[PDB]
């Protein structure tokens, strides 16, 4: 039944536009890649203050219909619909925990929700699509803060059509 | 509809818009006077549905009516397993009139017949991305289940099957839920879901199996 709306109150599309995932309590910092601990390369997903706006979103279904509803499992991504390699999934990494991770394997159903809460949207988490969620959160550490599992503590955001591109 | 053609104008009868503050979003199939089939995914808590169109504009369109819809009931199994049972039934607040543009469709009885092929119509993305003006129509193959299984892996349920993924890349697209796939003049599946991005070479889409649920779709639109 439920609708996902951006800041203009315009349906969120399946796929064809870019978001801006605006945290409503950390507005200074935008979406951005940044690495954990000494890994090769920066792919965990973070709230980071030097990067205004931040990377923008798509969310994807399978569904053959051209919006998203609360209810719907999605897949969200960085980069263009054509690209699978900002897949969003969710990897362990001490001493973050569950972590918010780039990938470039794509499911057909992705492990994600974006429910309301409060003044926005959260993104939940789904572990092999069961039936209880994981409230995605954040957790500060050198001055980001990394997108992970934070169950009951959900980070708030509003969905903001990137058109200004 | 990827690769797809104008349908000639008003040759698909039974084909219903859903809209939503003037865009469309689904479409569904008039399956009886009173009733439009569409994608359990389609659900909204009331319709606007345009019958009798080609263009989305009703005052263009002699015959067509925009009729109101409030009662949708969805497959109680819809989504058990996930994206299984993809059907709803939403009864028009007036039964419609029959016409020359206005007219329901029987559903299949047979079960899906691989290599058959078949018609798909919507108004949803062409492959250059945008919107039709005008309804389109494509011919896809329904493909074996073994093939669809293996695609769509480990989804596959039987209230499912698959069809297109041919080498001309014909395919349903964002748009085109809850609309027809006719195969031998009878409704044979709904457009469902598929692989993002639409029309991939050797990728069908998948279609609801409405030959399993031809007793409920009854049960439910006599009552």
């Amino acid at each position: 039944s439920s609708v996902v709306v951006d800041t203009n109150g315009q349906p969120v599309s399946n796929g064809a536009d870019a978001y801006y995932l605006v945290p409503v309590s950390h507005g200074h910092a935008g979406l951005a890649l940044a690495k954990i601990g000494n890994e090769a390369e920066p792919r965990a997903v973070v709230l980071d203050p030097h990067h205004r706006p931040g990377l923008p979103v798509r969310f994807e279904s399978p569904l053959r219909i051209n919006i998203i509803k609360e209810s719907y499992f999605l897949n969200i991504k960085f980069g263009p619909s054509s690209s699978d390699s900002g897949v969003w999934d969710v990897i362990q990494q001490d001493p973050i925990g569950l972590a918010v991770k780039v990938t470039d394997t794509k499911s057909l159903l992705g492990p994600f929700k974006v429910e309301k809460e409060g003044e926005g949207y959260k993104i939940v988490y789904y572990p092999e699509r069961g039936q209880t969620g994981l409230d995605i959160g954040l957790v500060h550490r050198n001055d980001k803060y990394y997108l992970a599992v934070k169950d009951g503590e959900p980070c708030v955001f509003k969905i903001r059509k990137a058109t200004d591109e | 509809i990827i690769n797809g053609e104008d349908c000639s104008p008003h040759s698909q009868p039974w084909q219903a818009a859903l809209v939503m503050e003037n865009e469309l979003f689904c479409s569904g199939v008039l399956v009886h006077p009173q009733w439009v089939l569409s994608a359990a995914h389609c659900f909204q808590n009331s319709y606007t549905i345009g019958l009798g169109l080609h263009s989305l504009e009703a005052d263009q369109e002699p015959g067509s009516q925009m009729v109101e819809a409030s009662l949708s009931v969805r497959h109680p199994e819809y989504n058990r397993p996930l994206l299984a049972n993809d059907l709803m039934l939403i009864k028009l607040d007036e039964s419609v009139s029959e016409s020359d543009t206005i007219r329901s469709i029987s559903i299949a009885s047979q079960c899906p017949t691989a290599g058959n092929s078949c018609l798909v119509s919507g108004w949803g993305l062409l492959a250059n991305g945008r919107m039709p003006t005008v309804l389109q129509c494509v011919n896809v193959s329904v493909v074996s289940e073994e093939v669809c299984s293996k695609l769509y892996d480990p989804l596959y349920h039987p209230s499912m099957f698959c069809a297109g993924g041919g080498q001309d890349q014909k395919d349903s697209c964002n748009g085109d839920s809850g609309g027809p796939l006719i195969c031998n003049g009878y409704l044979q599946g709904l457009v469902s879901f598929g692989k993002a991005p639409c029309g991939q070479v050797g990728v069908p889409g998948v279609y609801t199996n409405l030959c399993k649920f031809t007793e409920w779709i009854e049960k439910t639109v006599q009552a």
